[PDB]
């Protein structure tokens, strides 16, 4: 048992900003 | 400054997703456990764990926006994989959905954890596993939202 | 576009470059996306632009023009019985296309861009699955209900509210925008 | 009377991805 880390992100909009 | 409601996370032996739906980041047991989530400020426990429906979360990350539960009891569903492809499904049932189109299980491979979307794009339910028949997987096992509706 | 159904909005201007733009008639600005949020002097709303033209409601943009990179642009369409108007579709704007499926359930995307389900319940009517405050459907004029298959089946133009929550909308079927243009 | 103005839009064409790590 550790930690889950966050390696990245969905956006399903698409949005690009 | 675009905001994401479903997050790649990853544990050291291995990589799901997680999904933002009404303020919380859900995901799969089988995937967290009861592992802590990592935060600029330090760990962050899970607000939510249950074993028995594999589902965990904790409260939405940063740079995260929550997703909204299905509304319309529609069974054409559709699946976000980790690579941000969109999977067609027909709901099967409370938990259950045929692909539209069967695909290699690698294709699939560390979505779990991802949204179920109905033709609106709100969560039906998050990815809990996928059946397969030898290579294929033809189907789909989901947490439905309501039961993450109902752990809160 | 096509399923499911996700949008997002992007603000392009604000109070002060919005007020010069009115008055001068000349917008300079990039166009992007089929639904333009759109902004009078007295208020805000949407357009949709379908086959080539950006419509909107009659009782949001009157009989005014359209500020365009090469000044006002006079309406192609207005309707004051159909509540419709319309314009060339901005350069730069993608088009819908109207449902040829006639389907039940339709998705009305606000303001906000939030793809909320309402059930039709007839020709101009549809109950909105979800009731939401009439403050949150406030903007949306002139949106559209999409069909699952991302079609336009109509454009959002009042709310069927009580106590200051909307239970349906009242919209513009696609139907009375052929109509509009024969008229 | 005055022009109407556009000041945002609102995108449906946009399909899932994943946030660029930039
Ligand atoms: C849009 O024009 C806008 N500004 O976004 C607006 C959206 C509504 C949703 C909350 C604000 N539509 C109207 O204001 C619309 C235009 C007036 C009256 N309108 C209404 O929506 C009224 N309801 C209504 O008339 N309902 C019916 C037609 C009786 C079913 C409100 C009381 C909600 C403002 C007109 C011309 C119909
Ligand atoms: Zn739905
Ligand atoms: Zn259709």
């Amino acid at each position: 048992k550790g930690s889950v880390v966050i390696v990245g992100r969905i956006v399903l909009s698409g949005k690009p900003a | 400054q675009v905001e994401g409601e479903v997050q790649i996370v990853s544990t050291a032996t291995q990589t799901f997703l997680a999904t933002c739906i009404n303020g919380v980041c859900w995901t799969v047991y089988h995937g967290a456990g009861t592992r802590t989530i990592a935060s600029p400020k330090g760990p962050v426990i899970q607000m939510y764990t249950n074993v028995d429906q594999d589902l965990v979360g904790w409260p939405a990350p940063q740079g995260s926006r929550s997703l909204t539960p299905c509304t319309c009891g529609s069974s054409d569903l559709y699946l976000v994989t980790r690579h941000a492809d969109v999977i067609p499904v027909r709901r099967r049932g409370d938990s259950r959905g045929s692909l539209l189109s069967p695909r290699p299980i690698s294709y699939l491979k560390g979505s779990s954890g991802g949204p179920l979307l109905c033709p609106a794009g709100h969560a039906v339910g998050l990815f809990r596993a996928a059946v397969c028949t030898r290579g294929v997987a033809k189907a789909v096992d989901f947490i439905p939202v309501e039961n993450l509706e109902t752990t809160m």
